[PDB]
């Protein structure tokens, strides 16, 4: 039992994971465990989803995350997002499973059995926190595996049945890429974009030929860096930018996915491209505008002349002009002018929504399409009550959007709170005062005072 | 310091405690679960059954509006259940 | 001895419980209380005094059940089980409520016997009485909400109910009807209770952060001795971190330690004078100047103005089923509706 | 309208720079207690 | 009160037979409504038409009348305006338009019966809000 | 030393009466903009047409508000999530008609307040002090996040973001309960936990403390000059605050180690509060509070009403009442 109390180890139980910071075996160990928890779950959640499922509803009725995704990369699944075929869902959870036994039993053994630090057998493997070019070989190798996990996306869109494009004519469905938008202007001024209204910043990504350029990249360039880092070492400003130890490495990445959990957050709230409706249901601004469409719909049928429509305030009922002037849809949707959608868009022209299209041309679909989203729309209580608050029980439906979006800020939060926690923590212990202020050399007892 | 009771975890980690115990807690679980099964609560303390909240064509709230005629306002309003 | 002097004795001995004289008031009365609250809350209907299931037995669950108060023709009666209104029937008396004004008054003594406890506990060991001298406020509360505002009002009907979602409705009946937020009393309430938690957070946070190395260990509790003398954090270090940050910073702990006690106590007892006048009706409902300008000039708006609004349909809204003793009938086209809701 | 953007992005740009610089000038160095962090 | 064979005694054709259902036939149309209807009906209002709900006044002034059962299972097969001058499958969904609305494609004779059963039943049981919206809640 | 040098030395110096630092240079900017725009708004802007309808709201003192009622009105429903600065309006006049200074005076804040909690941490650094003063400070950031830009997001909108006012703030809460029902939300009742509890344990600490003084003056004279500012001694007796609690309630209920009682008096409102800015930033994406409303059902059929029906009954009329202009369809989908 090598420093498995708080007496040796200087950790109490309920910080006992710290006490393996400088045992790289149990270490390794305790992360293979991990990863086989991660694994596990997403083959155990994925066949419970399977058992669960009933193929003629939609996905979004049915409190689905994980088909929902294997969906969008082209499996089981066809025209208009219909299921054909539940078998790649199946197989998914199986490999998925049985990899994660797999990663368990590695695991336990470099945790329990195997030897307790690496750096004796081996100095491939073995590691010293404060030995630089070994830690960026280390994050090169995993840089080079995350870019071929891109590149694996990249293949599944243009060699191995594609992706399910929402915006495919003819209504969704899985389509071959084979003009990937290779344009580093392109690219990049995504990146360059504001994150506001109108803008989404990468969040606003609208089609399938940006996204598989942009994975290329990201593939390309990992793999490039990652033999850098493992080629490099770090130069003299970073050296003395940085602090070298394990607890600010772990601080470091903690601040990284925070970031993207709150990313994540919005492309799932806002995105239905790679995140297609006919999966996930309808976004809050696609819902809200679907109102505003049926309701367009069965005045107009009724014989109301929509366009001359004077609501209330005096703005148009039914459409309006957005402030630089396009024509919108009317009412409170009005914040949402800037949400775009296959079952919309045929509907706008240059100037935006156009009257003689909205009077001659809405088809049957496109109103079924609304009606399903505008009652889809992603509101709902905690015990899965669909609606506004104010319903009444019956319905039982909360959106995967809601859900998703709801999970990921809460976990990008918390673990903003850890970067925190652990940068500061490793400035501290770095500087050699992260347990208390010396007494005999007190140093604000040193300093002039204030005043 | 301790006052001189006996230690709880002491208490909690003996055979005897375990012995008495393994009887008479069971015994006041089954005695709850009896008391709701066999409707005695209902009974005890007037609380309507699921298909004594009102008449079969009744849709009024048995309300008590007077004070001291309200014991019999109540039986006046169980009776009409009948 | 006499036998004055020995009860003493056996009242006060040194036990895993302390009794103490006062605690021949606080034990039963707290139990009754507790207990009290638990039974309604399992098997008690609220039928025939709300038209209203509030009980596991009837379905609802931890957040739904409730000790529900009389019904409005009950007066303000104490509604003793003896009483004429139950007369001795024990079924009777809780199908009329007499288990909220049981646990209401066996509540409230039981605070007095919790403070008298705090009195003579401090007094047993030579302490200061300032634990006895702030549980005032929530005495103060406890006696304003649930005894003095039914009281003012037309019967215990309207105190709160014993539950979570009864409190709820409560808070929401004073938002609609007494314009609740607008009172500088709960406002100074607010105040207090927030700014509380805030002197809480900081000064742990503040002590736990310029804590002094007194032991080699990582996890820093073991490095603390109750019977130490010294201090066991940095007054200077977090006097000069604060002074820096905010301006301003505490040099004294007496006084530090005095405002936490203040902040809190201060600001309940606020609050509860508040509610007292709410009692009477006695709110801070409108601002007179605003509404001669808002009658005269109808584009004129502002957040106290849409406030009113809202509390007008929480009226009209919940008036009906929340009093049911007024037989309320609201035909569809009086009740206030914004467009298209 | 022009010269606000222009000014404020000027302003901006100042304060960020100086921002990443300071940071960037060897902070970890700036304790009481140990320099040689690296 | 109680679910009775009395409460649960519906219209079955135009010409006033009635038909007694039970309540296994009750409870599985209540079912099957809120997984294919509530979406848009909760409650007996129509979210997507407003002007237009459930309550049996409302289907006896139906063209053709639709406050018994055999109109009910009618309408689900090939629903029509409130006139009944427009077949409107393409927009509602019923069993000759399944394929754009597949939670009707399994739904059988029995199921149907069920579900209309349920909705003649309802407004019997709750009055005033069935169809009548957030003020009767 | 060079001019770099020595105004790095400067900005870090510890010597400042109040600390610059790094975080500071970004802090001290935004939030002078942030105040004096909202000084200037708050006392005479004029009003904004805040939901978008051509229905402007005055928040103003100068406009006929009173300090209760005075507010800088969130930006137009129009504006919806759109970058409004001074410079993308034609005028000044356009800009206050449409509420720009709202959207300047809250992301200077944001910004500003995110500098505040760096500049905690940097400033602990300099004076050799542990860290996590800045993390408990995050719980109140993250609640001004929360109601000033995350429920924005998520509704589509700045003009649903908190008001900067008092009436203001109100309303917010208000429309909050009609749409989400907070106060059937656990992460709200957490929250409460957490203020409630903050607010119990200031007074029990603050009391426990003032009862164990030890004698060091006389009557004629405040107890507060016993103590001297930097002795090494303790104070007070934490063994007789501890024989007093232990009898209060018994011995094992309290704690007989400062360090102990401090984090746990840290610990549990920043927690409550933690998770109710997560109540807020979920509610957010319209993961509402627990809907009980009819779940109480007779044999027949009859709806059984709850306390959580009457809640309902008062949701209702909110939702009915407010912003009673801008709906013209059935159901408030954002
Ligand atoms: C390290 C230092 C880093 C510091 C850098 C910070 C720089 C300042 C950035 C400001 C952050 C706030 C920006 C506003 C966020 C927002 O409106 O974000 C929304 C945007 C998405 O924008 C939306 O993007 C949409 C894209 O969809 C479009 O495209 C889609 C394609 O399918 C669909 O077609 C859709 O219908 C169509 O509209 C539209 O453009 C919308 O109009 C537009 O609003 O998200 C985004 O860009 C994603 C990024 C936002 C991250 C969320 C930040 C949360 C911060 C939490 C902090 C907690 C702090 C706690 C302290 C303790
Ligand atoms: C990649 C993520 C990551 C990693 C590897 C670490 C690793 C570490 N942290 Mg950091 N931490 C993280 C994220 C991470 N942390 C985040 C996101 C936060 C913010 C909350 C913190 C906050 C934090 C603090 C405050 C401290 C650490 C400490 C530590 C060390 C000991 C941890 C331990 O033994 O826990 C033991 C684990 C437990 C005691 C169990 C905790 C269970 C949590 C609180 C509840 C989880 C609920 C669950 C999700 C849902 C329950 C369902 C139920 C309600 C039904 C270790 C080096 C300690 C340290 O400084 O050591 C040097 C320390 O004091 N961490
Ligand atoms: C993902 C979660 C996770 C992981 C992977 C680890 C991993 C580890 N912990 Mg940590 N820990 C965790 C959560 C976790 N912990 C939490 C939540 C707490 C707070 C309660 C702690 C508190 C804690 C302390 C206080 C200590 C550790 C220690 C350790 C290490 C040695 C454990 C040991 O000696 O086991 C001994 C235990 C056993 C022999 C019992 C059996 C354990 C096995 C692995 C169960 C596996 C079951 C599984 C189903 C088998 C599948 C096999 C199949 C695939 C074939 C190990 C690397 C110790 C350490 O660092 O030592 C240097 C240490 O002292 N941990
Ligand atoms: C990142 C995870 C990881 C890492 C860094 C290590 C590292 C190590 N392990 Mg451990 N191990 C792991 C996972 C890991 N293992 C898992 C999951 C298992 C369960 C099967 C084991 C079971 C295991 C045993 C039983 C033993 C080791 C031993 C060793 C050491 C020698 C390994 C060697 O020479 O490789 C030789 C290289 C190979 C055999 C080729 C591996 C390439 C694989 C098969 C395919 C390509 C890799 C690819 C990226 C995998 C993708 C998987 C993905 C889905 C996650 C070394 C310290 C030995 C030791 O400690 O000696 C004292 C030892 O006896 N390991
Ligand atoms: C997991 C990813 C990862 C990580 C952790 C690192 C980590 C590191 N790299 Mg490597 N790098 C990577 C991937 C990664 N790299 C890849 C994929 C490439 C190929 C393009 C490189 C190419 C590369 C080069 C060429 C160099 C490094 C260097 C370094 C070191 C300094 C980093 C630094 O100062 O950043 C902090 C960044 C800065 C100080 C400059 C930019 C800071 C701006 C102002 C922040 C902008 C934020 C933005 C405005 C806010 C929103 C973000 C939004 C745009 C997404 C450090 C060890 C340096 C080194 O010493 O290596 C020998 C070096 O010269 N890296
Ligand atoms: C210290 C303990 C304590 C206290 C302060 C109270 C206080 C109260 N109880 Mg609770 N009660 C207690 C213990 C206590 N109870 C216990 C242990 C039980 C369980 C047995 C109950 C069971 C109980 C029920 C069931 C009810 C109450 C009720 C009440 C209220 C009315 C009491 C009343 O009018 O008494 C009046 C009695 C006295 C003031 C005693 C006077 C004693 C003098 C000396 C008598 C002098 C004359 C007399 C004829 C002596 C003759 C001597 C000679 C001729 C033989 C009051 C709030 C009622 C309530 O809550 O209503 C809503 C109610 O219905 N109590
Ligand atoms: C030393 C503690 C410092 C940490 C601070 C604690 C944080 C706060 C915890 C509070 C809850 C305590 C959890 C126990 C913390 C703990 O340490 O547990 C251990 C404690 C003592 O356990 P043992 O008897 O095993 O003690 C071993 C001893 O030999 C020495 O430890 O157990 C109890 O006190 C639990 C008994 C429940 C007693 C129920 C009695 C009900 C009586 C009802 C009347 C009440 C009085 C009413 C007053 C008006
Ligand atoms: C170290 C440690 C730890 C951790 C651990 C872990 C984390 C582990 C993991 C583990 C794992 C991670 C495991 C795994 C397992 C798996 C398995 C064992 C699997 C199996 C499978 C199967 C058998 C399948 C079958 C099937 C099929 C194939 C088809 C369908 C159906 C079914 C499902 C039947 C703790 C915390 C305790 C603490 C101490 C230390
Ligand atoms: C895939 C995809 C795409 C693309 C993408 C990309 C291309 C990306 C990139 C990205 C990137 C490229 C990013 C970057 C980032 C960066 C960062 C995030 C940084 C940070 C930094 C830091 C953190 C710093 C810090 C500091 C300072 C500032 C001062 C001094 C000190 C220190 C150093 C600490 C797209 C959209 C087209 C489409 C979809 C898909
Ligand atoms: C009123 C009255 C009375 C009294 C009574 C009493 C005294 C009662 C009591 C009763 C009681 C005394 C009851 C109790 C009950 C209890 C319960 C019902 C419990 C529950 C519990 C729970 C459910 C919990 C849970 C949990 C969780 C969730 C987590 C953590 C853990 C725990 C376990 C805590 C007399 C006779 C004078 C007559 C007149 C009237
Ligand atoms: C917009 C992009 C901005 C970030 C771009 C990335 C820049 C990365 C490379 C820049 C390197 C800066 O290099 C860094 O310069 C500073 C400031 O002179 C040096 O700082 C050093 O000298 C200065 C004097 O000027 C002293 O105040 C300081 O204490 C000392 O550390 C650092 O030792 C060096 O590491
Ligand atoms: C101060 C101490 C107060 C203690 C009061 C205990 C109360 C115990 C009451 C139990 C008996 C109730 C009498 C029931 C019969 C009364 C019927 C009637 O004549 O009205
Ligand atoms: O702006 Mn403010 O408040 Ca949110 O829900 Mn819709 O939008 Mn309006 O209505 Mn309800
Ligand atoms: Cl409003
Ligand atoms: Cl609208
Ligand atoms: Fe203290």
């Amino acid at each position: 039992a090598t420093n498995r109390d708080q007496e040796s180890s200087g950790f109490a139980w309920w910080a006992g994971n710290a006490r393996l910071i400088n045992l790289s075996g149990k270490l390794l160990g305790a992360h293979v465990a991990h990863a086989g928890l991660i694994v596990f779950w997403a083959g155990a959640m994925t066949l419970f989803e399977l058992a669960h499922f009933i193929p003629e509803k939609p996905m979004y009725e049915q409190g689905l995350i994980l088909i929902p995704h294997i969906a969008t990369l082209g499996w089981g699944v066809g025209p208009g997002g219909e299921v054909v075929d539940t078998f790649p869902f199946f197989v998914v959870g199986v490999v998925h499973l049985i990899s994660s036994a797999v990663l368990g039993f590695g695991g336990v053994y470099h945790a329990i059995r195997g030897p307790e630090t690496l750096e004796e057998y081996s100095s491939f493997f073995g590691y010293d926190w404060k030995d630089k070019n070994k830690m960026t070989t280390i994050l090169g190798f995993h840089l080079i595996v995350l870019g071929i996990g891109a590149l694996l996306l990249v293949a599944k869109a243009m060699f191995f049945g594609g992706l399910y494009d929402t915006w495919a004519p003819g209504g969704g469905d899985v389509r071959v890429i084979t003009n990937p938008t290779l344009d580093p202007r392109v690219i990049f001024g995504y990146l360059l974009k504001s994150p506001f209204g109108g803008e989404g910043w990468i969040v606003s990504v609208n089609n399938l030929e940006d996204v598989v350029g942009g994975h290329i990249w990201i593939g390309l360039i990992c793999i490039a860096g990652g033999i850098w880092h493992i080629l490099t070492t770090p130069f003299g400003w970073a050296r003395r930018a940085f602090i070298w130890s394990g607890e600010a490495y772990l601080s470091y990445s903690l601040g990284a996915l925070s970031m993207m959990g709150f990313i994540a957050t919005c492309f799932v709230w806002f995105n239905n491209t790679v995140y297609p409706s006919e999966f996930y249901g309808p976004t809050g601004p696609e819902a809200s505008q679907a109102q505003a469409m049926t309701f367009l719909i069965r005045d107009q049928k009724l014989g109301a002349n929509v366009g001359s429509a004077q609501g209330p305030t005096g703005l148009g009922k039914y459409l309006m002009r957005s402030p630089t002037g396009e024509i919108i849809f009317g009412g409170e949707t009005m914040r949402f002018w800037d949400f775009r959608g296959p079952w919309l868009e045929p509907l706008r022209g240059p100037n935006g929504l156009d009257l003689n299209k909205i009077k001659n041309d809405i088809q049957p679909w496109q109103e079924r399409r609304a009606a399903e989203y505008m009652t889809h729309a992603p509101l709902g209580s905690l015990n899965s009550v669909g609606g506004v608050a104010t319903e009444i029980n019956s319905v039982n439906f909360v959106s995967p959007r809601s859900w998703l979006a709801t999970s990921h800020f809460v976990l990008a939060f918390f673990f903003l709170v850890g970067h925190l926690w652990h940068a500061g923590r490793a400035r501290a212990a770095a500087a050699g005062f992260e347990k208390g202020i010396d007494r005999e050399s007190e140093p604000v007892l040193s300093m002039p005072s204030l005043d | 310091g301790t006052t001189g009771e006996r230690p709880f975890s002491d208490i909690i980690t003996s055979v005897r405690y375990w012995v008495i115990h393994s009887i008479t807690i069971p015994a006041l679980f089954i005695a709850g679960w009896l008391f709701v099964s066999t409707g005695l609560a209902y009974d005890v303390f007037g609380t309507p059954r699921p298909d004594s909240y009102y008449a079969q064509e009744q849709r009024s709230i048995p309300l008590v509006t007077d004070r001291f005629e309200a014991k019999q306002q109540v039986e006046t309003f169980l009776e009409q259940l009948k | 001895r006499g036998w004055f002097d020995i009860l003493d004795d056996w009242l006060k001995r040194d036990r895993f419980v302390f009794v103490g004289w006062s605690g021949i008031l606080l034990f039963p009365c707290a139990y009754l209380a507790l207990g009290g609250w638990l039974t309604g809350t399992t098997f008690v209907t609220s039928w025939y005094t709300h038209g209203l299931a509030s009980s596991y037995l009837e379905g609802c669950n931890f957040l739904t059940v409730a000790v529900s108060t009389p019904a409005n023709s009950m007066g303000h009666s104490l509604l003793l089980l003896w009483g004429p209104e139950a007369q001795g029937d024990f079924t009777r008396w809780c199908q009329l409520g007499g288990l909220w004004t049981f646990i209401a008054l066996h509540g409230a003594f039981g605070l007095i016997g919790f403070m008298l406890r705090q009195f003579e506990i401090a007094r047993l060991v030579g302490v200061r009485p300032y634990n006895a001298i702030a549980f005032s406020a929530p005495i103060a509360v406890f006696v304003s909400v649930f005894l003095i505002y039914p009281l003012g009002q037309s019967s215990w009907f309207f105190a709160p109910s014993f539950g979570v979602a009864a409190i709820f409705r409560f808070l929401l009946f004073f938002q609609g009807f007494h314009n609740w937020t607008l009172n500088p009393f709960h406002m100074m309430g607010v105040a207090g209770v927030l700014g509380g938690a805030l002197l809480c957070a900081i000064h742990g946070a503040t002590v736990e952060n310029t804590l002094f190395q007194d032991g080699e260990g990582a996890s820093t509790f073991r490095a603390f001795n109750p019977t130490q003398a010294e201090e066991t954090y940095s007054m200077v270090t977090a006097n000069r971190f604060w002074s820096q940050i905010f301006g301003i910073a505490f040099s004294n702990k007496r006084w530090l330690h005095f405002f936490m006690l203040f902040v809190p106590v201060t600001g309940l007892w606020m609050s509860a004078i508040g509610v007292v006048g709410l009692a009477l009706n006695l709110r801070s409902y409108d601002f007179i100047s605003q509404e001669i300008r808002a009658a005269e000039d109808p584009e004129f708006e502002t957040f106290y103005t849409k406030n009113l609004l809202l509390n007008e349909g929480i009226r009209a809204w919940m008036a009906p089923q929340d009093q049911p003793h007024e037989n309320f009938v609201f035909p569809e086209e009086v009740l206030p509706r914004g467009n298209a809701l | 309208m022009e010269t606000l953007k222009i000014t404020v992005y000027i302003v901006v740009t100042f304060f960020v720079l100086l921002f990443v610089f300071g940071f960037l000038s060897g902070d970890p160095a700036r304790n009481p207690k140990r320099k040689d962090l690296e | 009160a109680e679910l009775t064979p009395e409460v649960l005694t519906v219209p079955l054709n135009s010409e006033g037979k009635t038909i007694t259902l039970t309540e296994k036939q009750y409870l599985e149309g209540k079912r099957l409504f809120q997984y294919a209807c509530a979406s848009c009906h909760v409650g007996g209002i129509t979210k997507t038409n407003p002007s237009l709900d459930l309550r049996t006044e409302t289907l006896a002034l139906a063209t053709p009348p639709r406050d018994n059962i055999e109109g009910l299972v009618d309408y689900m097969k090939n629903p029509t305006t409130y006139d009944g001058e427009q077949e409107i499958a393409e927009v509602h969904p019923s069993l000759r338009s399944a394929d754009i609305f597949p939670k009707m494609r399994n739904l059988t004779e029995k199921d149907l019966v069920a579900i209309a059963g349920h909705i003649l039943v309802e407004p019997k049981i709750l009055g005033d809000k069935w169809g009548g919206g957030k003020v009767y809640y | 030393a060079n001019l770099w040098e020595r105004f790095c030395n400067w900005v870090t110096s510890t010597d400042n009466r109040l600390y610059v630092g790094w975080f500071g240079v970004i802090m001290i900017p935004t939030l002078l903009a942030a105040t004096i725009c909202f000084v200037i708004a708050f006392i005479a802007a004029p009003p904004v047409d805040i939901d978008g309808i051509r229905e402007p709201v005055s928040g103003s003192l100068l406009y006929g508000n009173n300090i209760i009622t005075g507010a800088v009105v969130p930006s137009s429903n129009a504006i919806g999530l759109h970058f409004y600065p001074i410079w993308e309006a034609a005028s000044l006049d356009e800009w206050l008609y449409n509420g720009g200074p709202y959207q300047l005076i809250i992301f200077h804040f944001l910004l500003g307040a995110s500098c505040y909690m760096g500049r905690q941490w940097e400033l602990s650094y300099r004076l050799g002090m542990r860290p996590w003063i800045c993390v408990a400070y995050s719980a109140p950031l993250a609640s001004a996040f929360a109601v000033f830009l995350i429920y924005p997001i998520g509704q589509g909108s700045f003009s649903d973001g908190m008001p900067l006012g008092i009436s203001g703030t109100f309303n917010f809460m208000i429309v909050f309960q009609a749409e989400h029902n907070i106060l059937m939300h656990p992460f709200h009742q957490l929250g409460v936990a957490g203020v409630f509890g903050g607010a119990l344990f200031c007074a029990m600490h603050g009391s426990l403390v003032t009862s164990s003084l030890i004698r060091e003056t006389t009557e004629t004279e405040s107890a507060n000059y016993g103590y001297k500012f930097g002795q090494e001694e303790e104070t007070y007796n934490i063994v007789a605050a501890h024989g007093y609690f232990g009898r209060l309630i018994f011995q094992y209920a309290s704690f007989n180690n400062s360090r102990s009682l401090h984090f746990f008096l840290a610990a549990w409102p920043v927690v409550g509060v933690w998770f109710t800015a997560l109540g807020i930033s979920t509610m957010a994406f319209n993961l509402n509070g627990f809907n009980f409303n009819h779940s109480v059902i007779d044999a027949k059929g009859n709806v059984i009403n709850t306390w959580a029906d009457i809640i309902n009954r008062a949701n209702l009329g909110m939702e009915v009442m407010h912003e009673r202009n801008a709906h013209n369809f059935p159901l408030d989908l954002a």
